[PDB]
């Protein structure tokens, strides 16, 4: 551990994000810990939607994500299309879903 | 204008699903997914640091952004998440 | 004047095919024209927000991001566009 | 087949689907048209348009799905003009 | 003009209600709800008078616009009669069970 | 530090038809009542949740109306009257 | 003594106030001088065409002094205050009075 | 500890209505719109400029926040009452 992403354990970069805090109109000051949090927090994020778009992937036997299974994923995960209920995914369609009184 | 997160995406990718690949197109929307995300937290901490009259954003900040901004059972992953890493970076110091 | 009447160029046919992936299984034929009428109000509303970030930047060609913000004015969240 | 049929296999098809639905150069000239009403000598990237008919094509698909709901709630399989109204109504997209 | 019905009582509580402001929960059951939910996420919490007062005028204004909708959806099935089917539509296409 | 429990029988028929009566209402059915003590407790639980959510973050034991008004805000929805 | 940045603006709301305000939020690096009297001068119109509104609705109900009822019919009654303010509670506001026709008799 | 502008309302209300006063109560919302108003402006001000890599909210920033936020012909007549205030300010 060299960098301050390793240090922390983490993939996604601490110091960038450190960087955009501090020059986005957040606060006087950002503090060493707050970037090492929300970089964590991200990267998870990023590994949930990651592990179930891989997941729908493998379901229509492909081995690229494309934006159809980044929408699959979200849509099909109650906590996930709770915090994105407001996002249109470009390309990613809709979950295959016809009202029951409709069917013959 | 927006910041890219690619190869970060990709390294994850990598450790979840070590022989799936990712598109261009899906890689778009996932740098807007991580922007958006930032964003958001980011603007939340920034309202309770002025709320509470405190001219930092700390680590408690980003921590009670989490919790506000994230429905509670994602909130409680991320939330081990976020202290693991803080952890661990203040540990070997 | 001029026939400026565009929304018009927005076909029965795309109307439904946007309708069955909605779900809807039979439709009257009034609803194509009173989708006309509210997607024009949509993307007045959005482009309308959208050229005001263009004018404000003193640019004259639209871009994507100036359309991300403007949604984002909706309230709409759009994911794919900010390469 | 019946018309209900071939209904149901169109939202089949529609519902796998998630290329756009709308012809690109009609909505192009729908965009253009719309812009020079609040400024002449517009023009928009042509990511700018495919931005707006990802947006545009999003929104009515959800707008249907709620028209709908509403159909059904009133024990009719057709969609009509009040249903949109009903959902629009609702949803705060108009007074 | 109908003569004294359910209906014509109905429409002038419609006209009272309508016309006034006051909330129409009381006051003290609805602080004791407030504190009852407080009651899992935190022992020892304290509420000011006037944060059950903002939470009150809150939710009433919550109910009262998802009344509005919801009566909007009866009117729609040709009822005049609410119904939970109503309430269900109503907060779906609002988004709150979508 | 009583335990306080089954409370949202506090909110009674008649309060409910009052709302109702407000909102334009004409006619309640009688499973009205049980299902608006459902919305209506999910609503506040959320609410709530957030605002001692601010409490804490401030750590402070008393909830007060700024709190709420920063909840709600958070939900969406902007209260007037409570800033003083 | 000093002419006011409000007077000089012709403005009642403070322009003083509002730099520092704008300021303290930490909205950008640097706020230019000419940002807050532009500020206050739509905060003022807006206040001054509400309460115009309210003060009429004080007076069609026969009443000299502005409550909350009033704001928010003057609100509610107003096109564009009404889009304005479409997710704002007014606390003790209650509702417009507006019963749905179906529900009248003939 | 919300901003208060009960002194400048009262005035506003004075050139108005001459003729009526206001509840607390009432003040008290008065005071929840500006303080709203207020921060959605500056929050759009800000967004702009970040957009825009500017490191100063000016009175254009504010002017497109308006346009922005305000509906219709509100956000026209305040568009025209900013720009006054800024020519009255600049000549004065
Ligand atoms: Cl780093
Ligand atoms: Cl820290
Ligand atoms: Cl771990
Ligand atoms: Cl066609
Ligand atoms: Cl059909
Ligand atoms: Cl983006
Ligand atoms: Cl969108
Ligand atoms: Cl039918
Ligand atoms: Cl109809
Ligand atoms: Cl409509
Ligand atoms: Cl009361
Ligand atoms: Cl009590
Ligand atoms: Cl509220
Ligand atoms: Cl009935
Ligand atoms: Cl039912
Ligand atoms: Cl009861
Ligand atoms: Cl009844
Ligand atoms: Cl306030
Ligand atoms: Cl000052
Ligand atoms: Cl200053
Ligand atoms: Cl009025
Ligand atoms: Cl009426
Ligand atoms: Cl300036």
């Amino acid at each position: 551990a060299k960098s301050r992403s390793s240090r922390a354990g983490l993939q996604f970069p601490v110091g960038r994000v450190h960087r955009l805090l501090r020059k986005g109109n957040y606060a006087e000051r950002v503090g060493a810990g707050a970037p090492v949090y929300l970089a964590a927090v991200l990267e998870y994020l990023t590994a949930e939607i990651l592990e179930l778009a891989g997941n729908a992937a493998r379901d229509n036997k492909k081995t690229r994500i494309i934006p159809r299974h980044l929408q699959l994923a979200i849509r099909n995960d109650e906590e996930l299309n709770k915090l994105l209920g407001k996002v249109t995914i470009a390309q990613g369609g809709v979950l295959p879903n016809i009202q029951a009184v409709l069917l013959p | 204008r927006k910041e890219s997160y690619s190869i970060y995406v990709y390294k994850v990718l990598k450790q979840v699903h070590p022989d799936t690949g990712i598109s261009s197109k899906a890689m778009g929307i996932m740098n807007s997914f991580v922007n958006d995300i930032f964003e958001r937290i980011a603007g939340e901490a920034s309202r309770l640091a002025h709320y509470n009259k405190r001219s930092t954003i700390t680590s408690r900040e980003i921590q009670t952004a989490v919790r506000l901004l994230l429905p509670g059972e994602l909130a409680k992953h991320a939330v081990s998440e976020g202290t693991k890493a803080v952890t661990k970076y203040t540990s070997s110091k | 004047k001029v026939l400026r009447d565009n929304i018009q160029g927005i076909t029965k046919p795309a109307i439904r095919r946007l309708a069955r992936r909605g779900g809807v299984k039979r439709i009257s034929g009034l609803i194509y024209e009173e989708t006309r009428g509210v997607l024009k109000v949509f993307l007045e509303n959005v482009i309308r927000d959208a050229v005001t970030y263009t004018e404000h930047a003193k640019r004259k060609t639209v871009t994507a991001m100036d359309v991300v913000y403007a949604l984002k004015r909706q309230g709409r969240t759009l994911y794919g566009f900010g390469g | 087949y019946r018309p209900g049929t071939v209904a149901l296999r169109e939202i089949r098809r529609y519902q796998k689907s998630t290329e756009l639905l709308i012809r690109k150069l009609p909505f192009q000239r729908l965009v253009r048209e719309i812009a020079q009403d609040f400024k002449t000598d517009l023009r928009f990237q042509s990511s700018a348009v495919m931005a707006l008919q990802e947006a545009s094509e999003a929104y009515l698909v959800g707008l249907f799905e709620d028209t709908n709901l509403c159909a059904i709630h009133a024990k009719r399989v057709t969609i009509m003009p009040k249903d949109i109204q009903l959902a629009r109504r609702i949803r705060g997209e108009r007074a």
